[PDB]
């Protein structure tokens, strides 16, 4: 939220951070006024503009579900990390060994010497596949932080500044982005020129 | 490359790499007809 | 490429297909997940170009 | 055994018309699974609103099923006459894995009378009756459909209120029109409605009654009753059998409305059930008095995947066949009942073999015959290369006490061919067969004999007869016991271990037979032999009335290999596809009149792998082989309008066939042309150009919207 | 840490004239934030 | 029916041997051998046998086998000897021929309700049934 | 022992097969889901690329 | 080290008007030195304040 106050006055710039406090409307107009180079003639002659840029952001609030990833990606994250840790912690329990009641023969049946060779089976295994899903933690973890700096690339870039690149800032002159935090990432709002 | 086969490559490797003939694995084509990806380039 | 599981394992042979049948989970998990990774990187070449 | 009430007292049958040609009628109710059709229960567990992939007994989905339909008899206006039924009694069907039935699914609608086609009325519900049991056989005037010892009877009764079970041995009567009479025709159960379901006194033996007339019920172990409420309401009936015994199934008691089969009960039928037959019933109603009565229809079970989906109130109300297709497969691999609308790769479509050819005269056993077998350490080796065997042959000369195999089956060693097979063969007494095992770490294995174990092998015990007089007995059995060395320094002991294929090192001071139990021999080592002594000591075990014989076997499996096959056009040449078996492999090839490479003197090629890509044998040229064909097929789905389209992968718009009978799996019970950019679809049209595009998206560039 | 540094405008429920920004904190988890948490499951 | 292919004909679990039908009751004597021509329905070809006899002892001896199903659901089969009953409304529990520990509470109202468990989805139980006769739904520990 | 079917006739007894053949599948199907899993890191490291 | 390529092309050579990548702050120059396995920044940032 604090951010969001920053997208007017940090996007201006005129340096990465000592500003400022300038409306959003005229945030707009610059950021519109520099990438999409239309000068002042063009956005004085006329606004409205404002009724399709809330008409742009109207659309962004009907759209979620299902056909409009970025969400199926969302829920493709919270799916993913439930999914293997529900799912696969489903998998790595109940059943996995070769007689595997959660305990082996548990307090019903036999044999207490070969108990521990059936036990045993079941540790092996059961803590191998445990020790796949550390493997897996820290493979999604590293992919995790490539993102997460990827993020941080996309809010000092594509956030702050406005940034006359493309795609990262998605599809079109970019002009606005905005945060908003998500099940386990950011989320961007990129507002970009569409010409047609 | 030894591969591709779109009906020319699964009966010329029949007259005679094996995604059609183990099956097994099988490779799937790539989205797009090459003269399209070409287009796109 | 995608593996065609319940015929990679085993040749087709029936006795090899029921102790497969044991295993139907796993080669479920098998070809739903390359299908899922074919899925992500063909939405990669079509957002690509 | 329990008492089933008198026998009958009737001196005659009821004589039976039988006239298949009124019965044979096309009424279609094939399984459709979409409603839960011929669903059992699972009987391990019970589920709330969750939907599963769950494997058990089912019939398959369209399976139109066996048919049975049963008739008012003749009558006069006044008489019932003759029985009137179908052909059911001798056409005995395999049990397998057992059948559901679908029963009364036509009451209330309008049908024909069946033995007057031109009389219509409503239809009213029946149950079917059956016979099952373990043998069977024909009756004493050839008719087929006759069960032996105990035998499964199911017999509804009192006007359809009852169900009766019961095991009995059933002794043919001999009246006429009975089984064991003259003038049979069939057996047939029947009721009498004037006298038998008057209101509030059915007769609930009227049935039963029936059946003693053909036949005595003879040590019954049990006869069970289970009572049912008169409706006309569809039902779902079940059986099984599991060690436990013979396990009912009924939608009546706890799905009534639904269609859900529940086990009722378990008999102590422990005896395998291997055969049904339908018992025919004929309605004695008066001619102004006659019903149609709901056809009823059986459909065999399998084990098969199922999706499942349980309402909250824990029945099932909808199912996918998961193998009826790969549409479905994908609406199922998955857990379900909606699969998303993608490509779905289903797998192949395998060609079926056609043409075995075979590649190879009789395999000389002779010198194991003639003589005396000589002792375990002492074994003779008999080398196969290149011939015919019949082994179950030399096996029936013999009288073979025991016979195991390692990496091989007996079953298996009989049938296969194999390149290198190398017989062993001594005299070896029964007594000591614990110490002759792949598996041991006795003398034998120590000291006397020790196969290989990179070979499958077999090991046979033997007792030659009397009846074979050339084979000749040796004064005992002897083996060794100890066979060591003393080191050059008077007090290192160090065992001989014999290795695989070879005599021990201590043959060389053993006799061929040991004098006594207990004797040992030395035999003092060359400074270049190592010095020290060479020690051994023999064992002796009494010689047996009939010699008794130890055979080892070892088949390659090989390596070097090829041309030694058992013996018993199409075996040879141009078996242009699938199948071959040569002597040194099995396999599955395409041969090709290809060139030139390999070394000819020796027969097969490798390239760089396990597999032999492939020519020889052939006398002479080259018949190079290729692996199997297989047809990449795939799914289509898109679930927003459930259309499902067969695709398969890169071949051929002119290769296949629709519905094609050359391959094995659709996958993998039922299958369901126009290409050719990619492959070959089951789906119109051709191109329609051109939109938008989108998913679902299909490959190199079908982008294939629906409708 | 690398998100914030400096510095608001603060927040009011007016932010850009007119440009209806759903993005507002009502009062804590703004608007489309919640759309985003309500209808991921 | 080829007249020289044998075939074992091998003893499923929980059923007798095909063989049943033409060796008596009782071995009369070591080493006879039973045959049975078989109808062409049948395979065709013959069915053969051979008894083996050990001479009785002093005190007759037996042989017990014992196979146990853990339920799931039915009759129920327990050993004998307000406890061991409700309201033990946590852990433990310890049911017809499964254990488990878990907390059980007067829910609604899922099930088959004939046999008496439901699970979901996996091995465990989740959970009512048994008691008589209301739904005890289980939880984990 | 992978003759490409464990003792499907020949090579083993029909009970044990399915000895040796479920030795096969264990095996043959886990270095599968290896492979499956490379698939994963190949898709994944191609679509940051 | 693609990255750290990138890091010595933009924020070594150049200044390189971009944010963290050249870490918290309006950047002014960075220096390199080889680290154990790696390279190592100094990146010299202004701090208002």
């Amino acid at each position: 939220s604090s951010l969001l106050g920053s997208i007017a006055g940090v996007g201006w710039t005129a340096g990465l951070s000592s500003f400022a406090a300038i409306p959003f409307a005229q945030s707009i107009f610059y950021r519109l006024n520099g990438v999409g180079i239309t000068q002042q003639v063009l956005s004085e002659n006329q606004k409205l503009i404002a009724n399709k840029f809330n008409q742009a952001l109207g659309a962004m609030q009907t759209g979620f579900t299902t056909t409009n990833e970025a969400f199926q990606k969302v829920q493709d994250a919270v799916n993913n990390n439930a999914q293997a840790l529900s799912k696969l912690a489903s998998e790595l329990s109940n059943t996995f060994g070769a007689i595997s009641a959660s305990i082996g023969d548990i307090i019903q049946r036999l044999d207490v010497l070969e108990q521990d060779a059936q036990i045993d089976r079941l540790i092996n295994g059961r803590l191998t596949t445990l020790n796949a899903f550390v493997a897996q933690q820290l493979v999604r973890s590293e992919s995790a932080a490539l993102s997460a700096q990827l993020a941080k690339d996309k809010v000092n870039e594509c956030v702050k500044a406005q940034s006359k690149r493309s795609g990262f800032c998605g599809q079109g002159t970019h002009i606005v982005s905005f945060v908003v935090n998500a099940p386990n990432g950011l989320y961007f709002m990129h507002v970009g020129y569409y010409p047609s | 490359i030894a591969d591709p086969g779109y009906m020319q490559g699964y009966d010329d490797c029949m007259q005679q790499i094996c995604a059609q003939y183990v099956a097994g694995y099988k490779v799937l084509p790539p989205l797009m007809d090459v003269n399209m990806e070409a287009a796109y380039t | 490429v995608t593996v065609d599981c319940k015929q990679y394992v085993c040749n087709g042979f029936q006795k090899c297909e029921q102790l497969l049948r044991e295993y139907g989970q796993f080669c479920s998990k098998i070809n739903q997940a390359l299908h899922g990774a074919n899925l992500r990187q063909d939405d990669s070449v079509r957002n690509l170009f | 055994y329990v008492d089933v009430g008198p026998d009958s007292v009737k001196s005659a049958c009821i004589e039976v018309d039988i006239q298949q040609t009124f019965f044979d009628k096309t009424w279609p109710r094939p399984i459709d699974v979409s409603k839960a059709d011929g669903i059992i229960y699972p009987q391990g567990r019970t589920y709330s609103n969750i939907t599963i992939t769950y494997q058990g007994l089912f019939p398959y989905q369209g399976d139109h099923g066996d048919m049975y339909v049963y008739s008012a008899g003749h009558a006069t206006g006044t008489t019932p006459q003759k029985l009137f039924v179908a052909n059911y009694s001798q056409d005995v069907k395999q049990f397998a894995n057992g059948f559901v039935v679908r029963i009364g699914a036509a009451a209330n609608s309008t049908g024909t009378v069946i033995i007057s086609p031109s009389t219509s009325a409503t239809i009213r519900k029946i149950y079917p009756a059956f016979m099952l049991g373990s043998s069977v056989g024909n009756f004493s005037d050839g008719k087929m459909g006759r069960f032996f010892n105990h035998t499964l009877v199911l017999l509804p009764d009192g006007c359809g209120t009852l169900l009766r079970a019961f095991y009995c041995i059933l002794e043919p009567r001999s009246g006429n029109h009975c089984p064991a009479g003259n003038s049979y025709t069939s057996f047939a159960t029947y009721h009498t409605p004037a006298t038998d379901c008057s209101d509030g006194n059915y007769n609930r033996n009227a049935s039963l009654n029936s059946f003693k007339e053909y036949f005595n019920l003879r040590n019954c172990t049990f006869m069970y009753t289970y009572n049912i409420t008169e409706d006309e309401i569809l039902e779902w009936f079940g059986i099984t059998q599991t060690a436990q015994g013979v396990h009912l199934f009924s939608s009546r008691y706890v799905d009534l409305y639904g269609g859900n089969m529940f086990q009722f009960a378990t008999l102590p039928v422990y005896d395998t059930i291997k055969y049904y037959s339908i018992i025919p019933h004929s309605i004695r109603s008066i001619q102004s008095d006659r019903k149609a009565w709901a056809a009823f229809y059986v459909y065999k079970l399998q084990p098969l995947t199922f999706l499942l989906d349980f309402s909250v109130d824990g029945y099932i109300r909808r199912a996918i066949d998961c193998g009826f297709n790969d549409l479905s497969q994908l609406h199922c691999s998955y857990e379900s009942f909606d699969v998303e609308s993608g490509v779905y790769s289903v797998s192949s479509f395998e060609a079926k073999p056609s043409g075995s050819v075979v590649e190879q005269v009789e395999c000389d056993f002779s010198p194991l015959l003639s003589g005396t077998p000589p002792q375990v350490y002492n074994f003779k080796r008999l080398v196969f290369t290149n011939c015919n065997y019949n082994l179950t042959k030399l096996l029936s000369l013999f009288s073979v006490n025991d016979f195991t195999c390692s990496q091989i089956s007996p079953a298996a060693i009989a049938s296969n061919c194999y390149s290198s097979l190398i017989l062993d063969y001594f005299s070896y007494p029964l007594s000591m067969k614990s110490d002759l095992s792949v598996s041991s770490a006795g003398p034998i294995s120590q000291f006397n004999y020790k196969q290989s174990f990179s070979n499958p092998t077999c090991l046979i015990l033997a007792t030659v007869p009397h009846n074979l007089t050339t084979i000749t007995k040796p004064l005992k059995y002897s083996y060794i016991n100890k066979c060591s060395r003393l080191l050059s320094d008077d007090r290192t002991e160090v065992p001989q271990l014999v290795n695989a294929n070879q005599y021990s090192p201590c043959v060389s001071i053993v006799p061929s037979t040991v004098w006594e139990d207990g004797d040992y021999y030395r035999k003092q080592l060359s400074p270049l032999e190592g010095g020290g002594w060479l020690v051994a000591s023999g064992s002796t075990v009494a010689m047996t009335e009939q010699l008794q014989m130890g055979f080892g076997i070892t088949v390659q499996y090989g390596t070097d290999t090829n041309s030694v096959c058992p013996k018993l056009k199409i075996a040879s040449q141009l078996g242009n596809c699938v199948e071959y078996s040569l002597y040194g492999v099995s396999g599955r090839g395409v041969f090709q009149n290809c060139t030139a490479v390999g070394v000819r003197q020796q027969r097969f090629v490798y390239d760089a792998y396990q597999n032999l890509v492939g020519y020889y044998s052939d006398d002479g040229n080259y018949y190079c082989l290729r692996a199997c064909v297989s047809v990449p097929v795939s799914v289509i789905y898109d679930k927003e309008t459930k259309t499902h389209a067969t695709l398969f992968g890169s071949v051929a718009c002119e290769h296949i066939s629709s519905t094609m009978s050359q391959y094995s799996r659709s996958t993998r019970s039922m299958l369901k042309p126009v290409g050719c950019v990619l492959g070959l679809v089951n789906s119109s049209l051709f191109v329609e150009d051109c939109k938008l595009p989108l998913g679902q998206s299909l490959c190199a560039l079908p982008d294939t919207p629906s409708t | 840490a690398s998100v914030k540094s400096s510095q608001s405008s603060p927040i009011i429920p007016g932010f850009g004239g007119d440009f209806n920004l759903t993005l507002l904190e009502p009062v804590a988890r703004s608007a489309i934030e919640d759309l985003l948490f309500d209808k991921v499951t």
